[PDB]
């Protein structure tokens, strides 16, 4: 029975809704850029492309690690699943820490949320994505803990798969945000 | 006879208002026709009651009449296309903005009152080259020399000439307001930063046929006393208008400048009712 | 699953057409140029429909006909054993109470209440996720 | 100067004249008299964003030298308290801070703590209104508020509370709102209500969790 997977359908449609949420955020950002004429990144702001690219590379690497974990999960092997998902969790935590460090260095040199119109849209566009990353990390921890406490079944496999493409959605959203904020300007 | 088919629309004091009223009456007649036909169909089909003589024979169970679907989907396209054509025509004929008006009023809306400016007068007869102030704009609001300011005890009155091209430039100090004079059959929102919000805060009327007093309301949501932002428009002849402008250039209030040309100095259409608190109030 | 994919594909086509038309017609003939809000909204609505329709198409392209996708199917064809459907549970109301606590702490700016609500949300979601997987107690 | 100040008040058709009148005698409908308060009342009411209104603290509209103008205008109509300036032209920041702390704390507990708190937190008053937290308040703002006595707050004249005592109280407040706590996490600055809540939600939860782990259930 169960020719298509039901948790998969649910996760896909919910990911679509979250795409609409990020649509709202992108609209907020794209407006008020057309109002800043000239040096539209204002008085004190300078983005650090020497630190923005490594964290993106780590995020893509984590996506690849998660896909490898999915491959390990499709065959009834739980230990490879665990290894690859621990690696993915660590890479994601490193991304989050790098983003926080960039936040600190950017806030102690000017740009703040109540300081300018650019700081507000920048911080809201990136912080909600960071929150989604933290949610994905929590999901990873819960999935691993659940694998520890019962026999490995196709339901466990399905859980791994749906968590994986949630992570992939987060990664593609970050790619869009990065391309929009650091290159297009 | 057409006073009933206008559903309460006041007869306009402006040619664009007259055109709008014609379009409105035509559309209302069309909608009444369609609604009457549909009501007739429903009330007719409500005579197909179950007859007691009807045996154990259900109705014809037909369903799925295919060409009727195409017919009833092709006619409403016709009606809506005709209405859209005429709507586009009238809405282009309602926002014209010729470059050479005769009077330019600067309307400013703030928290629960109005302020009018008299920016420029330039009559086509050849006369009345008036001007504005701009020594103090130090950033989007407009300041002039002859300004009519309303208060909670006196309602602002905007004196305008009859039969002249008038232009309005709308600006708000804090929040969104609305500029509705019902006799114009037209209204527009008053925005804080109209340029940074890509809005056209400028609109013109060709002439005002009648004379006298007309009311004006706010049509936004502004806060507590949103229902207490009324104003009045007084339309006089260009001679009374030159008399008023001169009596105002000589330092005089709006009420005195109005009493100088034999006009009631206070608003006769609406009255400056107190900022009320209730009926049982301890006054 | 042909009709689901076809529905979402029709929606995607219409949304993409509307998006591109609105984008170019605001690039021209507009008081300030591109509108930049409705354009983004329509583009990402098209993206939503595209994601869902593409997933459904990929699922349908590698699946045998189901008893509910085939007329002349019999009710004895679906005979078998369906999935697992949860009986009674009290974790949803606790999740809702935790989320409401965090929401009240965000409405009235109280960071201690926000943190307590977040911790309660984590705890109750853990309880919901582990409910049918805890083993017997090890004594 | 006083000329742009009159324009500051008069041409502020949105802000000033509708509530108080161009005579500054006070419109009976909207606003009080406003004839005897000096530049101190203006500097407190406007720089804290409480003035021109439609009453929590907000960000001020007028910033650049059009506050001191309106203050000089209000003062020129009728005398009153003035803003304390450093002998350079600016408004005093460090010079307003006193050196005596015990006296400042005694006077704070006697005259001020009854409404706000021991350490400057907020307080609850009757029928709605409250007393605010004193952490976001500036030092000239403390001085001017204590001089003018805003809504429901008593007016502490300079003849009943000397300027030296006011400086000591300012010092005590700025030290009580900026000092680290040598005990751990500050639980809000109130008494044992946060402490009892923390006990119930942290300590007792940890204890009952340890009991659930160690003991058996059946
Ligand atoms: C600011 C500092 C100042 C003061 C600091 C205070 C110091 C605090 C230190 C105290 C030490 C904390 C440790 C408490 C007990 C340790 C438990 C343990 O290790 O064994 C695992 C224990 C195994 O239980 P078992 O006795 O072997 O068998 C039970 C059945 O098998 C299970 O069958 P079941 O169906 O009965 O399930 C029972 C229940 C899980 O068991 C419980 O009942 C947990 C609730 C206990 C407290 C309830 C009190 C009232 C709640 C309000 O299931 C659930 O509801 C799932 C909830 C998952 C909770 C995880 C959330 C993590 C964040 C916590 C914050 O499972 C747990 O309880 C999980 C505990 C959380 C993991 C440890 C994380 C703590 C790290 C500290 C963070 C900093
Ligand atoms: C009067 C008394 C007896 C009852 C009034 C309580 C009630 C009216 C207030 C909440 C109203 C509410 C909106 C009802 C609808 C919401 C509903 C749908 C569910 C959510 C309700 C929840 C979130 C209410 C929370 C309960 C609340 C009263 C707990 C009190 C905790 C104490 C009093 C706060 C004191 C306090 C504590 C406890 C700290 O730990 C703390 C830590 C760090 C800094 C400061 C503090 C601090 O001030
Ligand atoms: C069981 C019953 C009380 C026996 C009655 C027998 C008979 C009727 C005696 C007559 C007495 C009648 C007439 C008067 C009653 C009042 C009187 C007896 C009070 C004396 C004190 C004493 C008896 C307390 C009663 C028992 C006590 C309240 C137990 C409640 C807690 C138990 C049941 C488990 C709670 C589990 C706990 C770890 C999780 C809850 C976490 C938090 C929300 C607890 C709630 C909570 C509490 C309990 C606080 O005390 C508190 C104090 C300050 C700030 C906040 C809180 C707070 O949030
Ligand atoms: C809404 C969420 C918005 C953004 C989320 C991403 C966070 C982005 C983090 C960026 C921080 C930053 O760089 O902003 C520097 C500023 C300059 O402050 P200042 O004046 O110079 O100094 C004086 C300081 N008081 O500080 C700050 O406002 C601190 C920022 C506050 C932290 C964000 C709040 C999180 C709340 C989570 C909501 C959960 C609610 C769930 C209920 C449904
Ligand atoms: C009608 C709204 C309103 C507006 C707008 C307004 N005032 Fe007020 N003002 C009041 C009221 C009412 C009070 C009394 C304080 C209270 O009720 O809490 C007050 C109090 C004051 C006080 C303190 C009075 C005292 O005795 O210490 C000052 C100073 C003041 N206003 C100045 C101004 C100035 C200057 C402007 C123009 C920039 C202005 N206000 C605009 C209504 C207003
Ligand atoms: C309960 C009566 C009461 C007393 C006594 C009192 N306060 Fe106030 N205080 C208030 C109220 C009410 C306000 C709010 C003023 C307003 O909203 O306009 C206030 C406002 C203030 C502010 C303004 C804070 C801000 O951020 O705007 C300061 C500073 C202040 N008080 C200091 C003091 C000092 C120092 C003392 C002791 C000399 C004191 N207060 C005594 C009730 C009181
Ligand atoms: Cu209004």
């Amino acid at each position: 029975l169960n020719r298509p997977n039901m948790v998969s359908v649910g996760t896909i449609v919910w990911l679509s809704s979250e795409l609409m949420f990020f649509a709202g955020l992108f609209a907020m950002y794209f407006t008020a850029r057309a109002q800043a004429g000239g040096a539209w990144p204002p008085e004190p702001t300078e983005l650090n492309l020497a630190l923005a690219v490594p964290v993106t590379l780590v995020l893509i690497a984590s996506s690849f690690t998660c896909q490898m974990g999915v491959f390990a999960a499709e065959r009834g092997d739980v230990f490879g699943l665990r290894r690859w998902y621990v690696i993915t969790f660590l890479m994601g935590l490193f991304f989050v820490l790098g983003q926080g460090y960039e936040y600190i260095h950017l806030v102690e040199h000017g740009t703040t949320i109540p300081g300018s119109a650019y700081g507000s849209v920048f911080y809201l566009a990136t912080g909600f994505h960071g929150l989604h990353v933290i949610g994905g990390l929590v999901a990873f921890v819960l999935l691993l803990a659940r694998t520890k406490m019962s026999k490995f079944t196709p339901a466990q496999a399905t859980a791994a798969i749906v968590v994986s493409y949630y992570w992939h959605f987060v990664d593609i959203v970050w790619i869009a945000l990065f391309a929009t904020i650091y290159f297009v300007r | 006879w057409s006073d009933a088919l206008a559903l309460g629309w006041p007869t306009g004091i402006t040619p664009e208002a007259k055109l709008n009223r014609e379009l409105w009456i035509g559309s209302v007649i069309a909608s009444f026709a369609v609604g009457a036909i549909v009501w007739g169909l429903i009330f007719w089909t409500s005579a197909f009651h179950r007859k007691k003589a009807t045996d154990t024979e259900l109705p014809r169970q037909f369903g799925y009449n295919m060409p009727l679907e195409l017919t009833l989907t092709v006619i409403p396209f016709l009606i809506i296309s005709v209405l859209f054509y005429f709507t586009v025509v009238v809405q282009e004929r309602m926002m014209h903005k010729d470059p050479n008006p005769e009077v330019v009023i600067d309307v400013t809306a703030f928290q629960w009152n109005w302020k009018f400016g008299y920016q420029k007068i330039a009559f086509a007869d050849g006369s009345f080259d008036y001007d504005g102030a701009d020594p103090e704009r130090k950033t989007y609001l407009n300041f002039d020399k002859i300004e009519t300011l309303g208060t909670s005890s006196e309602i602002p009155v905007l004196v305008l000439p009859a039969g002249k091209r008038i232009e309005f430039v709308l600006n708000s100090a804090d929040v969104i307001h609305g500029f509705w004079v019902p006799e114009f059959l037209f209204k527009r929102d008053v925005l804080p930063e109209p340029k940074a919000n890509n809005s056209d805060n400028v609109f013109q009327v060709s002439e005002i046929q009648q004379t006298g007093a007309f009311v004006g309301r706010c049509t936004e949501m502004c806060g507590t006393f949103h229902a207490m932002m009324n104003f009045e428009v007084r339309v006089v002849e260009p001679n009374d208008f030159k008399a008023y402008i001169d009596q105002r250039n000589a330092g005089k209030t709006n009420a005195e400048a109005l009493a100088a040309i034999n006009q009631p100095p206070l608003a006769i259409t609406t009255e400056p009712f107190e900022s009320r608190r209730g009926e049982l109030v301890p006054q | 699953m042909h009709i689901e994919a076809r529905l979402f594909e029709i929606l995607t086509a219409f949304f993409a057409l509307a998006a591109v038309v609105y984008a170019v017609l605001t690039a021209m003939f507009a008081t300030g140029g591109v509108e930049w809000a409705g354009t983004t909204a329509l583009v990402l609505t098209t993206g939503l429909t595209l994601i869902t329709g593409t997933f459904f198409r990929f699922v349908a392209r590698r699946l045998d006909t189901r008893p509910e996708d085939y007329e002349d199917a019999e009710i004895s064809d679906g005979a078998g054993e369906l999935g697992f459907f949860a009986p009674h549970s009290w974790w949803p109301i606790l999740i809702s109470l935790s989320f409401s606590t965090a929401a009240v702490g965000a409405a009235l700016w109280l960071p201690w209440l926000i943190a307590a609500g977040v911790a309660f949300v984590i705890t109750s979601v853990c309880g919901l996720v582990f409910e049918y997987y805890w083993g017997p107690e090890k004594h | 100067s006083s000329a742009l100040l009159r324009t500051g008040k008069q041409l502020f058709d949105t802000s000033c004249v509708s509530c108080h009148g161009a005579n500054l005698q006070g419109v009976p409908d909207h606003g009080p008299s406003l004839i005897g308060v000096g530049e101190a009342a203006v500097y407190f009411q406007v720089s804290t964003g409480r003035m021109p209104a439609m009453a929590p603290r907000k960000d001020p509209i007028f910033d650049e030298a059009q506050i001191d103008a309106i203050g000089a205008y209000v003062q020129a109509n009728g005398g009153g308290p003035t803003v304390v300036r450093n002998p350079d032209g600016s408004i005093a920041t460090q010079s307003l801070r006193g050196n005596d702390l015990g006296r400042g704390g005694d006077l704070f507990r006697l005259n001020c703590a009854s409404c706000h708190n021991f350490t400057g937190k907020g307080g609850a008053l009757s029928s709605g209104k409250y007393a605010p937290d004193l952490a976001p308040a500036n030092e000239q703002q403390i001085l001017t508020a204590m001089l003018t006595g805003p809504q429901n707050m008593p007016k502490f004249s300079n003849r009943q509370l000397s300027f030296e005592a006011k400086k000591d109280i300012i010092a005590y407040v700025k030290v009580a709102t900026e000092a680290r706590q040598p005990g751990g996490y500050l639980l809000g600055g109130f008494g044992p209500a946060p402490e009892g809540m923390a006990m119930w939600i942290i300590g007792m939860v940890a204890a009952i969790g340890l009991a659930l782990w160690i003991g058996a259930r059946s």
